[PDB]
RNA sequence: GAAGAUGAUUAGAGACCAUUGUAGUCCACACUGCAAACGAUGACACCCAUGAAUUGGGGACUCAGCACGUUAUCUGACUUCUUCACGCGAAAGCUUUGAGGUUACAGUCUC
RNA sequence: UGUUGCUGUUAAAGGGUUCGUAGUUGAAUUGAGGGCCUCUAAGGCGCAAUGGUUUAGUCCCAUCCACUUCGGAUUGGUGACCC
């Protein structure tokens, strides 16, 4: 792109070798302010940028009324991260520009376990999670090897990018409401990492953040 | 009045958990309760109890470390079996990993895990995660 | 610690941190779970260095329970005297 | 602490400021969250905080600071006068940032704005109209620390320091002990002597 | 809940816990025998022979200085009332409501307690052939 | 339908009484409960302040000899009464749920 | 700004912990001082 | 005061309004059981946080070892936070006083 | 049509209330035992011994006396407690 300037020290730290990773940013928990953190860490050819909606808005005004365009972008990795975008701008091709910013910001991460037989690398989710926007709620159900992705195309599109390949789902309540059922679909598989297992539990060591190591470096950004 | 015992216990347990307490108090108390708790605490999933006397019915106490997520009640104690052990694993749990459904024999009180493993199927009781 | 294969080998993209109040998992979605270190110091008042750690959930921040449970923890430590 | 001395531990002259210039003392409303903090409540009706609870938070602030190694990133904020002055004498010494007169939203969280800084770290003088800062610390992942009013809510304040905000001497008093202690742990002024300005420099005047 | 109609009271009297006797009761057995079955005599009930029991002599229960309570004590000297105490007082109360109504037929308050009473009287009775202690012909009227 | 008001436009709380007596308007005869109903308290002047000196001139028992009496009422009106005679007025949200008691 | 001059010898510091100028205060902070370690300091 | 009568109002008007007036409005004894009979929230039971009040009881000469008030505590009722916590709900809203503890779906009964 | 797995404040839907039989549902107690030997198996808020000049401490004491926020002093001291 054009050349870009850090106003967020996360950014300049990325600009530089020193935070090489989305792990480091993610595990003390801190917020990404700027795509271009995303864009610096995963290198494109991992990357996939889809827009899963464009709907026209309209606002009622006297006489004539003005227009707008409602649209969703979905990004990630297959290696387990996706991010939904969703953003409203006057014209087509802005609120496509939009979206795809927003999307590289709600970046969250994506735990898969196993459905009790271990082999490989995963390919189910570690257990049942729901989400929900509006009426809809998903029921995410993990499935033996081979099953497949079996869900709807709305929410297979979700499921091919957060890695899952092998699921069985249902939904409730209103579903031809698209843009509920994406951010439902999201939030489920968030959740993941929200649910305490044994597996995980041993009081796991805690350390500096990345920002306070660097503070020094940070300081000689400043400047 | 209320018609489970196991239901006033384990829904004191459950809201407390979900407001990250770290002790809780229970108003009965039965044989059966004890054991129930007694196995959680083997898996680690509580840290100690209490059971005090009043010389009428015992109030217990537990120190909740905060690792469980549900303590539930499966109130008709259907009956399940050998086969069955399957259904009720995958359908009332979110895993076959870490599910734990607890169930009743005329051996004792125990895992679905040991149940299977001595080959007596009998009426199911409560479940944790 | 985390999930394994039947050949040992982690599979996880990162642990997450623990919360040591309520023993809970913190998420990279709670940006209200912050991590407070404290400077421990020895006689003649020289600073050891950045030693100790706390980390605190983002649900004890909707609330308030927050000061509740850093008492309890630091007291454990002995960091703060209690009479 | 230990291993050590009894070192940072309350004396007499140091009650005896206290005690005198009345941050001993709460406000008279009872609390909504502090209720342990009170000891006991006056014929006046007034509620009395504990001394050994306040210095205890107040060593434990220090220890804070002292582990933020670019005090700059730790912001100062009051909203009231009698905090004001007090304020800009600190951020001298311990060389912290501050904004005072008032907060204005998006200093911590709106990138396309000048004023826009990131914290480590963020102090209050008054948690109840300060408020604005509170709830931005909570979404950059910034802890808190305030001088809460015994009445005030602890809503978004991780670490808490019962104090009276009623009236300058108050006020003044915490961030000199605060300052002093902080300074006697970082280029290492000794607690042998009494510190070595005075708390009538951190009164609000008037200009 | 109140059986009958609106109530929650928590109005009870607990127990002591200690069951063993006072240090200050130096009375035995057969002295809080003999004063029930004296009592008894004047044609008191059980609930009022303990609170004379109580109140003048100090005693703790009855229970606890005597290996029985009240009505074992009058029942194996055979002074015993055929009668539960709690069927008992219902009845009278009843009656009493039932010569008011003769009077009154526009009261509607004590009309609908009576109902109340009636069907209670019933409950009781019921319960006292199913755990003999009345005859199997007993009916309130 | 929509709870517009939690006490339904009534200082009568829910599980109480369900019925409490109506009362006249002193307006267009109309009854609503006592409860609904709008009360004010007048303390209405038997004189105007520029008639007041022209009888306390010719008073010398009264006026200055004692302050003058004045009607006390009390006045319960209907919903309707209130509102066209402006004495009551529609408020935004915020406000419409303060309450200002018994006490003017 | 510089208008202000706050500095003055002791002067309101140690006047409030009294050189002899006294401090009186209510009988629970008596009670509260008196139970601490440091104990009750002079002039109170 | 329905019905009725008369006068207005109106293009038309027992209309809404005004003057009248029967049944009815009251009581006793019989029927009727038809309401927005609403909290549009079935009954019993458990858990569940913030603040300030009110209503009863309890606790620390002459209807009179009394009555009221204040501080603090408790049990039982009605409700407010117009700073009600968690959570729930499509939202409005609901919050120990649930529509909360429910897709992690099972306390009990009934319509 | 929701047993597994439905809904009923406002969307179709809690009966005006209470009593009450069939029917459905119903609190706690009887109690599931022990010892000696090996094993560095663990914990120890038990403990005789004996170790440790500040090679680690705090109360007491010494010297100052500092009106009040200095201190150090050695064997200190079966004291306290730590490997």
């Amino acid at each position: 792109k054009e050349e870009w300037v850090p106003c967020t020290k996360l950014g300049r730290l990325v600009k530089e070798q020193k935070i090489t990773s989305l792990e480091e940013i993610f595990l003390f928990s801190m917020p990404i302010k700027e795509h271009q953190i995303v864009d610096q860490l995963i290198k494109e050819s991992d990357m996939r940028d889809e827009l899963m909606l464009i709907v026209p808005v309209q606002k009622a005004t006297s006489a004539g009324q003005r227009t707008r365009f409602k649209a969703f972008n979905i990004v990630g990795d297959g290696n387990g991260h996706i991010g939904v975008g969703a953003r409203v701008g006057k014209e087509v091709s802005l609120a496509i520009r939009a979206s795809m910013i927003a999307a590289k910001l709600n970046v969250v991460p994506i735990r898969r376990g196993y459905w009790g037989n271990k082999i490989g690398e995963p390919h189910t989710i570690p257990m049942k999670v729901t989400g929900k926007c509006g009426s809809v709620s998903v029921r995410l159900i993990p499935a033996p090897r081979g099953a497949g992705i079996v869900a709807a195309p709305v929410p297979k599109k979700i499921l091919e990018f957060a890695g899952v390949e092998d699921v069985y789902t249902s939904s409730c309540g209103n579903t031809r409401t698209r843009g509920n059922f994406i951010m439902a679909t999201f939030y489920a598989l968030r959740k993941t990492y929200g649910f305490l297992t044994p597996d995980l539990w041993a009081e796991t060591e805690v350390s500096r953040d990345p920002t306070d190591e660097h503070s020094d470096f940070l300081t000689m950004g400043s400047k | 009045t209320m018609m489970s015992v196991l239901a006033n216990a384990l829904r004191c347990i459950a809201s407390a958990e979900r407001r990250g307490k770290r002790q809780v108090l229970i108003r009965p108390s039965s044989k059966v309760v004890v054991k129930f708790l007694q196995v959680m605490q083997k898996h680690g999933y509580i840290g100690e109890f209490e059971i005090i006397d009043d010389h009428r019915a015992g109030k217990i106490v537990v120190n909740l470390n905060g690792r469980l997520n549900k303590c539930g009640a499966i109130c008709p104690r259907f009956d399940c079996t050998t086969p069955d052990f399957e259904k009720w694993v995958k359908n009332i749990l979110p895993s076959r990993q870490f599910g734990f459904v607890v169930l009743t024999t005329s051996l004792g009180i125990m895992d679905h895990e040991e149940a299977r493993a001595r080959n007596t199927g009998g009426k199911v009781l409560g479940f944790f995660y | 610690i985390g999930t394994y294969n039947e050949e040992g080998v982690n599979v996880d993209l990162y642990i997450p941190r623990k919360c040591h109040a309520t023993n809970n998992l913190i998420t990279s979605y709670d940006h209200s779970a912050v991590q407070i270190a404290i400077a421990n110091v020895d006689a003649n008042g020289v600073l050891n260095g950045t030693t100790t750690t706390f980390c605190i959930a983002g649900y004890l921040r909707r609330q308030a329970e927050s000061d509740h449970a850093i008492n309890h923890l630091a007291i454990s430590k002995g960091i703060i005297r209690i009479k | 602490v230990e291993s050590g001395a009894k070192v940072l531990r309350m004396k007499e002259g140091d009650v005896q400021k206290l005690v005198a210039m009345h941050c001993h003392l709460g406000t008279k409303n009872r609390s909504n969250a502090m209720k342990k903090y009170i000891h006991s409540r006056t014929k006046e009706g007034t509620n009395i905080i504990d001394l050994h609870m306040t210095w205890e938070k107040l060593i434990l602030a220090a220890r804070v600071i002292a582990a933020v190694e670019n005090p700059q990133d730790v912001t100062v904020c009051s909203t009231r006068l009698f905090g004001q002055r007090a304020i800009f004498k600190f951020s001298q010494l311990v060389g912290t940032s501050f904004l005072a007169g008032r907060f204005i939203p998006g200093t911590f969280t709106n990138q396309i704005q000048k004023k826009f800084m990131q914290p480590r770290v963020l102090l209050v003088t008054d948690p109840r109209t300060d408020h604005q800062a509170l709830r931005e610390a909570s979404l950059v992942n910034i802890p808190v620390i305030a001088f809460c009013d015994t009445d005030a809510p602890l809503e978004f304040v991780d670490i808490a320091i019962p104090c009276n905000n009623r009236g300058r001497y108050s006020i003044s008093m915490m961030y000199w002990l605060l300052a002093r202690e902080v300074l006697r742990l970082r280029g290492t002024i000794p607690r042998s002597v009494p510190w070595d300005v005075k708390v009538d420099l951190f009164f609000y005047r008037d200009p | 809940v109140r059986m009958q109609g609106v109530g929650h009271g928590k109005s009870a009297s607990s127990l002591p816990f200690c069951r063993t006797p006072p240090s200050w009761l130096k009375i035995a057995s057969r002295d809080v025998i003999d004063a029930v079955c004296k009592l008894a005599k004047k044609g008191l009930t059980p609930s009022r022979i303990g609170m004379q029991l109580r109140d003048s002599m100090g005693i703790a229960q009855v229970k606890n200085v005597t290996g029985r309570k009240i009505l074992r004590i009058l029942k194996h000297k055979g002074m015993a009332p055929e009668i539960p105490e709690d069927l008992y007082c219902l009845i009278k109360r009843a009656t009493e409501m039932r010569k008011h109504l003769e009077r009154n037929t526009k009261d509607r308050d004590t009309k609908f307690r009576l109902i109340l009473v009636e069907s209670r009287i019933h409950r009781l009775a019921r319960y006292y052939k199913r755990v003999k202690q009345l005859p199997p012909t007993w009916k309130y009227e | 339908m929509t709870t517009k008001r939690r006490n339904h436009g009534r200082a009568k709380p829910p599980c109480s009484r369900g019925r409490t007596r109506p009362v006249h308007c002193f307006n267009c005869g109309r009854l609503a409960p006592k409860d609904k109903a709008v009360g004010r308290f007048v303390v209405r002047r038997m004189l105007d302040q520029a008639s007041a000196r022209d009888v306390a001139e010719a008073s010398n028992v009264y006026g200055a000899g004692f302050p003058m009496p004045k009607l006390y009422m009390k006045q319960r009106f209907c919903i309707a009464c209130a509102i066209h005679s402006r004495t009551v007025r529609a408020r935004p949200t915020d406000m419409r749920k303060r309450r200002f008691t018994t006490k003017v | 700004e510089r208008e202000r001059r706050m500095d003055y010898v002791p002067e309101v510091s140690h006047v409030d912990q009294a050189i002899q100028d006294g401090v009186h205060v209510d009988k629970q902070t008596f009670s509260m001082l008196k139970r601490m370690e440091t104990g009750v300091p002079r002039h109170v």
